[PDB]
RNA sequence: AUCGCUUCUCGGCCUUUUGGCUAAGAUCAAGUGUAGUAUCUGUUCUUAUCAGUUUAAUAUCUGAUGUCCUCUCGAGGAC
C-alpha cells in the first residue's frame, strides 16, 4: 500500500489493509471506466458496452 | 481616495506582519483595519484578502492590545471583504479538541453574526442529516 | 468519571476514515473533538481554511523568529525609480557627520530647500507605473517558513532551467525550444520514461520547436524517433472560441 | 526509481536539482539529506523518479552533466580509474559511449576520443574514467577484441598523459 | 469576567451566538430557524417557494412558522 | 469591466396597501408597496380609472406599511417598518408631487434579521400610539403628541422584551379612549426544544394575548393572555370605540372566532366551504386577506380565502356584548395580497400574480337567494354554497404586471427590424406568453 | 463552442472541459464562493454572467491565462469582477442590443414585473463622472426608507464595479438647492449633468 | 464598563477636555452621527453630561464613520457609569 | 660556504601617540501618575508500575508501592 497520507497514523496492519481496501473501492468507482460505461448498440437495436462491441465485432460479426 | 495607494501600500504590511515584534503586528493590524473600512466598495479586495492572508495567524494571540487590534481589522475587513470569506475562515475551528482555539473562533463568529447576521443565510454549508434530524434544507434547492 | 466512558465513545482512527466519505483530512486530535463527524465534513467542505499549524507547538509561533539575522525591506521599482532612496542616503549621512553645534547653528539658520525631486516623477510612478505585487489567493496562511516553501515541482516535462541548461550541456534563452535537452536524446533511443509515457519529448516525441534543424550533429534534432513503417515513436516527433470580453474600454 | 546523486556539488542547490528531474522526466524526489552539522550537500543523494526506466534514462543522461562544473553522476542508491580503448569506433555519439562504457560502472569522464585535430574525425583511439579499476578490468576483459561498431574494440588500463 | 457578566449578557442578547462547548445541534437549529425569518421577511423568496409548490402566500408562511418550531429534529440526547 | 445599472419597467406586483386620504381632501388615495418601491395611486370616480401619482424608490425592503390618522387632523400620515433599524413616517406633499419625512427613529441593525423589529407593526385605531414588533423578543411603541403648532412630535419608545416567544401577528384593539392596547398571537418553542422526544412540539398552544398601555404611568402591562384552541395565522379588529363591540376576529383554520377579553363568552363559527369540489380530503382552509368597510350606518369585513372566495361578516350584536356571527357568500375574486375597500363604492384587489383588479360594489351582499351561515345555527356536517360568476362586483379596472416573470427571451421574431421581448410569465391556470415590444399599440 | 460552464446548485459555475479524441470531461476551474445560482449567461469565452436566488447578479471571469487543457476542491480558480444586489431574484439574464446600432448590454427580468439594462463603460471620463455624482448623491440625498445605500446595494457580498443608475437618475427629481450644491461640486451646470445622465440611457436602450 | 441600557432620543454631550474623541474607537475625524443615550442614563444631575469625563455637556458626542460602518452606534447608551 | 663584524637597503606591522604655556585655563551637568508587557538578573526540581481526574496528545492532579513472608528502594524464595 502505498505512503499516501491517507494512512498516516493508522499503524495497525489490518486497520491499514481495511482502510486502503474501502479507499481502492472509491477510487474504482469515481475513475470512469469507458469498458463498462462508454456503451454500444448494435446494429439490431439492441445495446452493449464497448468492450464487447469491440469483441463480437473484430470475433465477426459487428 | 485610499483606493489609489492601496496596492503602494500592500507589500510594506506583509512586509511588518511576518513577524517583526508585537508592536509590529499590533499597528500593520490597525492599518489593515482603516484601509478596509476605506476601500469599502471600490473593488480592492483581492488585496484585502492577501493581507487576511497574513493577519490570520495571528488570531491565537494573548497581549491585549495586540489581539484586540486583531479583532478590530477583522470587524474592518468583515465590512470591505464580506461575511462569506471570513466565515470560511472560521468553520473548521468552531469543533476543535482545543478549548483555546475553540473560544477565539466563537469570539469571532459571534462578532461576525452579531453584524450582518441575515447575509450568512447564504452562507452557511451544507451539513448532512443523520438519523434522528433533519438537518439539510429542502427549501433552498427547491428547484424552479 | 463521566468523561471516561464518552472517552470510550472516543473512536479509532480507523473507525474515522472508514466512516468518512472524505478520508484524507482525518488527522490525530481529531478523535477527541466533541462531534467528529461535523468536525470532518467541515474539514472536507470546499474553500475552507485550515487552522495555522502551531496551536500544539510548545515552541512559540514567532518566538522562534527570535534566532537570524534579517535584511531591511526592499522597495517597490517604481519607487527606487523615482530615485528617492539617494536623496534620502545623502541627507543620512550629511546628518550623521555633522556635529551638535553645528546642528543646532542650521535649527538657528536653515539650509531651507537644500534639496528637490520633481512631481509628475512622483505622480507618475503612483499614477502611471503602479502595478500588482504578487498576492496569495484564499487560504494560504502564512506560518513561521511558510515564505520559504519555493516555486518548484514543475512537473510539465518541459520545464527547464537555465543554470539547468548550462550544468546539463544545453542551452538558456531562447533556444531553450531548441535545444532538446540530453535526455530527449534517449528519448529518441529507447524510449521516454514509462512513467512519464503521458510526456512528449520536443524534437523525440513533438514536433520540431520553433524553427529546429534536423541533422545528427551537435545542436540538431536527429532521426524522430519512428517505427520501419514510418510512424513515430508517439504522437508526432516530426509535425504533421473568440475570447473577445463584452464590456470593455476603448 | 531511487538514483545516487554522486560528486553531489555542493552549492547545486536541489531546487534546480529539482528542476532537472523534471526537464527529464517524472520529478517526485529530489533529496540530499545532508549532515547533521554542514547543511551543504553530502557527496550522495537520492533522486527518486517515480518511473524506473525514467530515473534509468534521466542516469545516463544527468551523468556528466557538469554539477559545480565537475562531472556528477546519477547511480545507484583519481587513482587511475581509467582506461584506454582503441581500434576505436568513431561512429558513435557521446551518451551512446557513456550507455556502452557505463555496465560495469559509473564513467567519471565521457570517454575522451583522441581524435585529429585537423579534420574531426578520429583515427580510432579513447580513454574513459570509469568507476573502479576492477570496472575497467571486466569491461574492457568483455570487449577485449570484442565486437565494437565497425573496428573491432581492444580495451585495457589507460596510459598517464 | 464583569466582560462575561455582559457577555453571557451578549448570548442572552443574541440569540443564535456561541461558546467553545455548543453542540451541533443548537448551531444547526438556530441557523435553521433564522434562515426561515429571512425567508418571510424578504418578499421574494416567498414567491420563489409558493411558485415552487403550488400553495400560495397564506399557506406559505402558515407552513413556515408551524416548522419554526422543531425544524431540525428532537433534541440531543 | 465597469457597468451602469438601468432599470426600464419598475417593479409591477403590489405586495401592501394603505387606503387614506393622503391628501387631506376627501378624495381617498391608494399607497401601494411594490418591492423596494413606494407607489401612490389616485382612482378617480369618474371614470373609474386610477392614475398613478407619485412613484418612488426607497432602497430597502418594505416589510410593513401601515396608514394612520392623527386624532382630528385632515391628513393621512404613513408609517413604514421597513429593513433598516428604523421606522419612518411619511406625507404626501401634491405640491411637489413628494413624499415628506417626518420624524425617524433608530432602534437597532439593518437587515432582514430576527431579533429586531420591523416585521409587524400595528397602530392604535386612532392614532396616539404605534407598536413595532419582530418575530421574536422585541417590541417597542412610540407614542404620538401633535406639538403646540400640531407639527407630530414623537417621544422614545416603550418595552416589551419577552424572550422564546414568536409572533404570528400584532394588532391594536379598538378602546374608547382608554389606554390603548394591542393583541399579539404567541408561541412558545421554549419547552418544544427541552424534550428530547417531540412531545412539547405537539401540545403547545397559541395565546391570543393582550398588552396594554399606560399612558399615565407610562409603560406596558400584560393584561390578558388566552390560550386558543388552535393557531391561526391572523386577527381582524373589531371596531370598536363607540361603534361596534371590540374584539378580535381570529382567523384560524377552518375557523373564524371571535373573541374579546372581559366579560364575553367566545364567539365560534365554522367556515362555509364550496360544494362538490375537487380538493383533497386533507387540505384545510385558510382566511388570506380581509379588508373592512366601516361606515356612517354600520360595519362589515370581507375575508378571502385560497381557492380565491370573498365573504361577507358583519356582527349580530346586544347591548354591550356581539350574539352570533354571520358569513355570506359575496363572490370569487383573484387570490389576493390585499384588499383595499374604499368609498365610492369600489375595492382594490391587488392580485398576488399577474394583472391586478379594481371592483366596483354592486349590491351590500344581503337579502338574495344566497343562502345565511351563522355562528348559532348547530349542526352535527358543514356548511355548503355553490359559488357563481360575479354577481355583487363589477370589474371596473385592470392594471397589468408582470409579477411572476418566469423567464424570457429577447428575439427579433416579427419582420419587424428592432426585437422584441418574449416574456413567459404568470402562474399556473392564470400564466400565459406575453409579447412584448418597443412600439406604442 | 467547445467549454461548458455548468452551474451546480448551490456551488458555483464550474468550468468543464471536453477532451474529444480521448472523449473526457475533466475539470480545470471553478469558483471560490457558494452561489445559489438561478441561471448564468456567458459573455465572452473566459467571463460569466450569474443571477443568484437571494438577489445578486455577479460577474465572474477566469484569470487571462488558463491552462485550458491537462489532466480546496478544485485546481485553479476563477475571480470575481462584480457584484450587484438587484433587489429581487433575477432570473434570467441575456446579452442583447436593444435599438438598432446600439452598443451590447445586459438584460436582467426579475421575478416581480422588473426589467432592466447593465451597460459598459467606455471612458473613464464617464466612469469617473457618475461615480462622483452618486458618491456625492449618496450623501446629501439618503434613500427614504432609514436605509443606506451602498449597505443595501452591498447586502451579500460587497460592491464592485457597479454604479446605480437609479440612484443618478434621481436628480432630475431633486430640489433646485441641492442640484445646484451637487452640480457645482462637480463644477458642470445642472444641464451638463441632466443631460449626460438621460442620454447615456439614449445611446443603450430609450 | 458600560450602561448599554438600550438606546432612545436623548443626545449626548461632550466636556471640553473630552471635546472632539469619538465614545469609543476614540477617534478625532470625519464623525458622521449623533450619540443618543438612555433615559436612565439621561435622568437629573446626569443632564448635559460628558459620557467621559463627566464634566458638563457643552459639545456633542459623535461617531466616527469607522463606527458607522461597523454599526457599533446601533447599541445605546454607552456610558461609562 | 661558514663564522665574527661594518654599513646600507628592504619587508613586516610593531611600536608611538602629538599644539607649547596658565589660575588641573575656567565652569557645570534639576522629571512624574497609573498600571501592565518584555528583557535581563537571582533561584529551584530522578519514582518503580497501575487506577482515575485531565488534556488534541502529553502533562498535571490524585492515590500503594503481581502478590506473600522476611532481612537489610533494595534481597532469597513458596508461587
Ligand atoms: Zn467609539
Ligand atoms: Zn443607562
Ligand atoms: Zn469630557
Amino acid at each position: 500500500i502505498p505512503n499516501t497520507a491517507h494512512f498516516a497514523n493508522v499503524t495497525q496492519i489490518e486497520d491499514a489493509v481495511s482502510l486502503w481496501a474501502k479507499l481502492k473501492l472509491q477510487k474504482a468507482s469515481e475513475r470512469w471506466q469507458p469498458d463498462t460505461e462508454e456503451e454500444y448498440e448494435d446494429s439490431s437495436g439492441n445495446v452493449v458496452n464497448k468492450k464487447t462491441y469491440e469483441d463480437l465485432k473484430r470475433q465477426g460479426l459487428l | 481616495m485610499g483606493k489609489d495607494y492601496i496596492y503602494a501600500v500592500t507589500p510594506l504590511l506583509e512586509d511588518a506582519l511576518m513577524d517583526r515584534d508585537l508592536v509590529h503586528r499590533q499597528t500593520a493590524s490597525a492599518v489593515v483595519q482603516h484601509m478596509s473600512l476605506g476601500v469599502y466598495g471600490f473593488g480592492c479586495e483581492d488585496s484585502l484578502n492577501h493581507l487576511l492572508n497574513y493577519v490570520w495567524p495571528n488570531v491565537f494571540e494573548t497581549s491585549p492590545h495586540v489581539i484586540q487590534a486583531v479583532m478590530g481589522a477583522l470587524e474592518g475587513l468583515r465590512v470591505a471583504i464580506g461575511p462569506c470569506r471570513m466565515l470560511q475562515y472560521c468553520l473548521q475551528g468552531l469543533f476543535h479538541p482545543a478549548r483555546k482555539v475553540r473560544d477565539v473562533y466563537w469570539k469571532i463568529y459571534n462578532s461576525i453574526y452579531i453584524g450582518s447576521q441575515d447575509a450568512l443565510i447564504a452562507h452557511y454549508p451544507r451539513i448532512y442529516n443523520d438519523d434522528k434530524n433533519t438537518y439539510i434544507r429542502y427549501e433552498l434547492d427547491y428547484i424552479l | 468519571s463521566k468523561k471516561k466512558l464518552r472517552r470510550m465513545n472516543r473512536f479509532t482512527v480507523a473507525e474515522l476514515k472508514q466512516l468518512v466519505a472524505r478520508p484524507d483530512v482525518v488527522e490525530m486530535h481529531d478523535v477527541t473533538a466533541q462531534d467528529p463527524k461535523l468536525l470532518v465534513h467541515l474539514k472536507a467542505t470546499r474553500n475552507s481554511v485550515p487552522v495555522p499549524r502551531h496551536w500544539c507547538f510548545k515552541r512559540k509561533y514567532l518566538q522562534g523568529k527570535r534566532g537570524i539575522e534579517k535584511p531591511p525591506f526592499e522597495l517597490p521599482d517604481f519607487i527606487k525609480r523615482t530615485g528617492i532612496q539617494e536623496m534620502r542616503e545623502a541627507l543620512q549621512e550629511k546628518e550623521e557627520q555633522k556635529t551638535m553645534k553645528s546642528k543646532m547653528r542650521e535649527k538657528v539658520r536653515p539650509k531651507m530647500g537644500k534639496i528637490d525631486i520633481d512631481y509628475q516623477k512622483l505622480h507618475d510612478a503612483f499614477f502611471k507605473w503602479q502595478t500588482k505585487p504578487k498576492l496569495t489567493i484564499h487560504g494560504d496562511l502564512y506560518y513561521e517558513g511558510k515564505e520559504f516553501e519555493t516555486r518548484l515541482k514543475e512537473k510539465k516535462p518541459g520545464d527547464l532551467s537555465d543554470e539547468l541548461r548550462i550544468s546539463l550541456g544545453m542551452p538558456v534563452g531562447p533556444n531553450a525550444h531548441k535545444v532538446p535537452p540530453p535526455w530527449l536524446i534517449a528519448m529518441q533511443r529507447y524510449g521516454p520514461p514509462p512513467s512519464y509515457p503521458n510526456l512528449k519529448i520536443p524534437g523525440l516525441n513533438s514536433p520540431i520547436p520553433e524553427s529546429c534543424s534536423f541533422g545528427y550533429h551537435a545542436g540538431g534534432w536527429g532521426k524522430p524517433p519512428v517505427d520501419e513503417t514510418g510512424k513515430p515513436l508517439y504522437g508526432d516527433v516530426f509535425g504533421t472560441i473568440d475570447r473577445t470580453p463584452w464590456g470593455e474600454l476603448e | 526509481a531511487t538514483v545516487y546523486v554522486g560528486g553531489l556539488d555542493e552549492k547545486v542547490s536541489e531546487p534546480l536539482l529539482w528542476e532537472l528531474f523534471l526537464q527529464a522526466g517524472p520529478v517526485v524526489n529530489t533529496h540530499m539529506p545532508k549532515d547533521r552539522v554542514t547543511g551543504q550537500h553530502q557527496g550522495y543523494g537520492f533522486v527518486e523518479f517515480l518511473s524506473e526506466e525514467d530515473a534509468d534514462y534521466a542516469i545516463k543522461i544527468m551523468n556528466m552533466i557538469k554539477l559545480y562544473g565537475k562531472p556528477i553522476r546519477v547511480n545507484k542508491a583519481d587513482v587511475g580509474a581509467n582506461i584506454f580503448i582503441g581500434n576505436l569506433d568513431p561512429e558513435i555519439d557521446e551518451k551512446l559511449l557513456y550507455d556502452t562504457f557505463s555496465a560495469f560502472g559509473v564513467i567519471l569522464q565521457t570517454p575522451k576520443i583522441m581524435r585529429d585535430p585537423d579534420t574531426g574525425n578520429s583515427k580510432g583511439y579513447a580513454f574513459i574514467n570509469f568507476a573502479s579499476f576492477d570496472a575497467s578490468d571486466a569491461a574492457i576483459e568483455a570487449m577485449n577484441g570484442q565486437y565494437l561498431c565497425n573496428r573491432p574494440i581492444t580495451v585495457s588500463y589507460a596510459f598517464k598523459k | 469576567y464583569t466582560i462575561h457578566s455582559q457577555l453571557e449578557h451578549l448570548q442572552s442578547k443574541y440569540i443564535g451566538t456561541g461558546h467553545a462547548d455548543t453542540t451541533k445541534w443548537e448551531w444547526l437549529v438556530n441557523q435553521h430557524r433564522d434562515s426561515y425569518c429571512s425567508y418571510m421577511g424578504h418578499f421574494d423568496l416567498l414567491n420563489y417557494f409558493a411558485i415552487a409548490e403550488n400553495e400560495s402566500k397564506a399557506r406559505v408562511r402558515f407552513n413556515l412558522m408551524e416548522k419554526m418550531l422543531q425544524p431540525c429534529g428532537p433534541p440531543a440526547d | 469591466m465597469f457597468l451602469y445599472n438601468l432599470t426600464l419597467q419598475r417593479a409591477t406586483g403590489i405586495s401592501f396597501a394603505i387606503h387614506g386620504n393622503f391628501s387631506g381632501t376627501k378624495q381617498q388615495e391608494i399607497v401601494v408597496s411594490r418591492g423596494k418601491i413606494l407607489e401612490l395611486l389616485r382612482p378617480d370616480p369618474n371614470t373609474g380609472k386610477v392614475h398613478t401619482l407619485l412613484t418612488v424608490e426607497v432602497f430597502g425592503v418594505i416589510r410593513s406599511l401601515m396608514a394612520f390618522r392623527l386624532t382630528g387632523g385632515t391628513k393621512d400620515y404613513i408609517v413604514v417598518g421597513s429593513d433598516s433599524g428604523r421606522i419612518v413616517i411619511l406625507e404626501y406633499q401634491p405640491s411637489k408631487n413628494m413624499f415628506e419625512k417626518i420624524h425617524q427613529e433608530t432602534f437597532g441593525k439593518s437587515g432582514c434579521r430576527r431579533i429586531v423589529p420591523g416585521q409587524f407593526l400595528a397602530v392604535d385605531p386612532k392614532g396616539r400610539a404605534v407598536m413595532i414588533s419582530a418575530i421574536e423578543k422585541q417590541k417597542l411603541v412610540y407614542i404620538l403628541n401633535r406639538d403646540a403648532a400640531a407639527r407630530l412630535t414623537i417621544s422614545s419608545p416603550l418595552e416589551a422584551h419577552k424572550a422564546n416567544t414568536l409572533v404570528y401577528h400584532v394588532v391594536g384593539v379598538d378602546v374608547g379612549f382608554e389606554n390603548p392596547m394591542f393583541a399579539c398571537l404567541e408561541m412558545d418553542y421554549e419547552e418544544a426544544d427541552n424534550d428530547p422526544t417531540g412531545e412539547a412540539a405537539a401540545n403547545t398552544q397559541q395565546t391570543l394575548t393582550f398588552y396594554e398601555l399606560d399612558l399615565g404611568l407610562n409603560h406596558v402591562v400584560r393584561k390578558y393572555s388566552e390560550p386558543l384552541e388552535e393557531h391561526g395565522n391572523f386577527l381582524i379588529t373589531v371596531p370598536g370605540g363607540s361603534d361596534g363591540p371590540s374584539g378580535v376576529l381570529i382567523c384560524s383554520e377552518n375557523y373564524i372566532t371571535y373573541k374579546n377579553f372581559g366579560d364575553q363568552p367566545d364567539i365560534r363559527c365554522p367556515i362555509p366551504r364550496r360544494r362538490n369540489d375537487l380538493d383533497d380530503p386533507e387540505r384545510g382552509m385558510i382566511f388570506v386577506c380581509s379588508a373592512t368597510h366601516k361606515t356612517k350606518s354600520m360595519f362589515f369585513f370581507l375575508a378571502q380565502t385560497e381557492q380565491g372566495d370573498i365573504f361577507k361578516i358583519t356582527l349580530e350584536t346586544d347591548e354591550d356584548m356581539v350574539t352570533e356571527i354571520r358569513l355570506k357568500y359575496f363572490d370569487t375574486v383573484p387570490v389576493a395580497a390585499a384588499m383595499c375597500v374604499l368609498k365610492t363604492g369600489f375595492l382594490f384587489v391587488a392580485s398576488e400574480f399577474g394583472n391586478h383588479y379594481l371592483y366596483q360594489i354592486a349590491h351590500l351582499g344581503d337579502d338574495d337567494e344566497e343562502p345565511e351561515f351563522s355562528s348559532a345555527m348547530p349542526l352535527e356536517d358543514t356548511f355548503f354554497f355553490q359559488p357563481r360568476p360575479l354577481k355583487n362586483l363589477v370589474l371596473v379596472d385592470e392594471l397589468d404586471s408582470l409579477s411572476p416573470i418566469l423567464f424570457c427571451q429577447i428575439a427579433d421574431l416579427a419582420n419587424e427590424d428592432t426585437p422584441q421581448l418574449y416574456v413567459a410569465c404568470g402562474r399556473g391556470p392564470r400564466s400565459s406568453l406575453r409579447v412584448l415590444r418597443h412600439g406604442l399599440e | 463552442g467547445h467549454r461548458v460552464i455548468v452551474s451546480d446548485v448551490q456551488e458555483s459555475f464550474i468550468w468543464v472541459r471536453y477532451k474529444r479524441n480521448e472523449n473526457q470531461l475533466i475539470i480545470f476551474a471553478d469558483d471560490t464562493y457558494p452561489r445559489w445560482v438561478t441561471t448564468a449567461s456567458l459573455l465572452d469565452y473566459d467571463t460569466v454572467a450569474g443571477a443568484d436566488k437571494f438577489g445578486n447578479i455577479c460577474v465572474v471571469r477566469l484569470p487571462p491565462n488558463t491552462n485550458d487543457e491537462v489532466d480546496n476542491g478544485a485546481s485553479q480558480k476563477a475571480e470575481v469582477i462584480m457584484n450587484y444586489h438587484v433587489g429581487e431574484t433575477v432570473l434570467s439574464l441575456q446579452k442583447t442590443t436593444l435599438i438598432p446600432g446600439g452598443s451590447e448590454s445586459l438584460v436582467y427580468t426579475t421575478l416581480s414585473g422588473g426589467i432592466g439594462i447593465l451597460v459598459p463603460f467606455t471612458s473613464h471620463e464617464d466612469h469617473d463622472f457618475f461615480q462622483h455624482v452618486e458618491m456625492h448623491l449618496r450623501s446629501e440625498h439618503p434613500p427614504l426608507c432609514g436605509r443606506d445605500h451602498l449597505s443595501f446595494r452591498s447586502y451579500y457580498f460587497p460592491v464592485k464595479n457597479v454604479i446605480d443608475g437609479d440612484l443618478c437618475e434621481q436628480f432630475n427629481s431633486m430640489e433646485p438647492n441641492k442640484q445646484k450644491n451637487v452640480s457645482e461640486e462637480l463644477d458642470r451646470t445642472p444641464p451638463e449633468v441632466s443631460k449626460k445622465l438621460e442620454d447615456i440611457r439614449t445611446r443603450y436602450a430609450f | 464598563i458600560f450602561c448599554r441600557k438600550q438606546a432612545g432620543v436623548a443626545i449626548g454631550r461632550l466636556c471640553e477636555k473630552c471635546d472632539g474623541k469619538c465614545v469609543i474607537c476614540d477617534s478625532y475625524v470625519r464623525p458622521c452621527t449623533l450619540v443618543r443615550i438612555c433615559d436612565e442614563c439621561n435622568y437629573g444631575s446626569y443632564q448635559g453630561r460628558c459620557v467621559i469625563c463627566g464634566g458638563p455637556g457643552v459639545s456633542d458626542a459623535y461617531y466616527c464613520k469607522e463606527c458607522t460602518i461597523q454599526e457599533k452606534d446601533r447599541d445605546g447608551c454607552p456610558k461609562i457609569v
